[PDB]
């Protein structure tokens, strides 16, 4: 019936570290959004500038969908207006955001015991990213006023760092799955669309 | 399940020497870094030690240099601090913390800073005066 | 910003029944799901039950499987947890959070004993 290929975004083998989060664009394809928003699944989907039972009413020119992974904190920041390491340094959403933040526990997929450390997070940075930017360097965060020259030191950081993930913490420290829908409404009359 | 007590904080003279313990219990983490950092009354939680899982290899702050050495049993698994040559300066609350290593294409990175930190211990004062 | 308010929670004997609710302020209900957590003394942070946004489906944790139920109220901005067969080792403080964790809110404390 040419539906959409959400499984291939939910149901990925690995996600990638948030600093460098992946991003598909779901087009040229029906989509049913309630399969998603009645699917218990998922311990945390919200949603922002749109009323989810009317998703399958309304009318978009974009369909955005970023996948990442987080811990169980951090999902407080994957909302408009929010600070913290995630929200300054990893994944900002914007004021107006228009869409959905959905995200659910991979314990038993992301975290292997002794730690796991394929899941970086970035922890030092100059200034804040904008919305919807990512940052991929690995530049040396210089810290103090000795300047660092590309050579990793006491005063000069790496800028990434692992979260070394373990099953045995609490919720708040277990790897969280985490899927944002992004949405570019028409720009039409109401007796058009919305 | 993972706690981390430390010893040896009293008041001392300047030139004199101490020696702060650390004593693990409970780690599972395979790749880490333990740090000794410290507090002064009012400043920052800044770091002045830390030795990483690989490599075992240590890394001092500038003011500490030569002054100041870390060590490890990993047998016993506690972590020492020797502190020769103390200055008035170095009076501060002393913490031992703890967290997982950097992985980053095939390289293992352990930044010694608060923020690299998720265990921490209590503290222990140094004094030094007189 | 936004505030949890949870409620609820008293010491009751074993066996025993408990409806503990919050109602939560500074963003649009209709429009998220919600899940409960609990907290133990000596112990962390675990998840108890998830609602989608409708309340039409419903996931619950194996340790409360059959004896837990969670619902929702929109018109009232509040959640329902209906607890049945309490355990001694249900004693926990219980959160509510649209995001994981514990210690958002307040939470409500929770003593099965006998």
């Amino acid at each position: 019936s040419n539906l959409c290929p959400f499984g291939e975004v939910f149901d990925a083998t690995r996600f990638a570290s948030v600093y460098a989060w992946n991003r598909k664009r779901i087009s040229n394809c029906v989509a049913d959004y309630s399969v998603l928003y009645n699917s218990a699944s998922f311990s945390t989907f919200k949603c922002y500038g749109v009323s989810p039972t009317k998703l399958n009413d309304l009318c978009f020119t974009n369909v955005y969908a970023d996948s990442f992974v987080i811990r169980g904190d951090e999902v407080r920041q994957i909302a408009p207006g929010q600070t913290g390491k995630i929200a300054d340094y990893n994944y900002k959403l914007p004021d107006d955001f228009t869409g959905c933040v959905i995200a659910w526990n991979s314990n038993n997929l992301d975290s292997k015991v002794g730690g796991n450390y394929n899941y970086l997070y970035r922890l030092f940075r100059k200034s804040n990213l904008k919305p919807f930017e990512r940052d991929i360097s690995t530049e040396i965060y210089q810290a103090g006023s000795t300047p660092c020259n590309g050579v990793e030191g006491f005063n000069c950081y790496f800028p990434l760092q692992s979260y070394g993930f373990q099953p045995t913490n609490g919720v708040g420290y277990q790897p969280y799955r985490v899927v944002v829908l992004s949405f570019e409404l028409l720009h039409a009359p109401a007796t058009v669309c919305g | 399940e993972v706690q981390l007590v430390e010893s040896g904080g009293d008041s001392v003279q300047p030139g004199d020497s101490l020696r702060l313990s650390c004593a693990i219990s409970g780690f599972t983490l395979d790749y880490y870094t333990i740090g000794w950092f410290r507090q002064a009354p009012g400043k920052e939680r800044e770091g002045v030690s830390c030795i990483g899982s690989s490599d075992s290899s240590t890394s001092y702050a500038d003011a500490v240099k030569g002054r100041f050495t870390i060590s490890s049993d990993n047998a016993k698994n506690t972590v020492y601090l020797q502190m020769n040559n103390l200055k008035p300066e170095d009076t501060a609350v002393y913490y031992c913390a703890a967290g997982p290593a950097t992985y980053y294409g095939g390289n293992w990175h352990h930044t010694c800073h608060a923020n690299a930190m998720h265990y921490w211990g209590k503290g222990t004062l140094v004094t030094v005066s007189e | 910003q936004v505030q949890l308010v949870e409620s609820g929670g008293a010491l009751v004997q074993p066996g025993g029944s408990l409806r503990l609710s919050c109602v939560a302020s500074g963003f649009t209900f209709s429009s998220f799901a919600m899940g409960w957590y609990r907290q133990a003394p000596g112990k962390e942070c675990e998840w108890v039950a998830t609602i989608t946004i409708t309340g039409g489906s419903t996931n619950y944790a194996d340790s409360v499987k059959g004896r837990f139920t969670i619902s929702r109220d929109n018109a009232k901005n509040t959640v329902y947890l209906q607890m049945n067969s309490l355990k001694p080792e249900d004693t926990a403080v219980y959160y509510c959070n649209p995001d994981p964790g514990c210690r958002r809110g307040q939470g409500t404390q929770v003593t099965v004993s006998s």
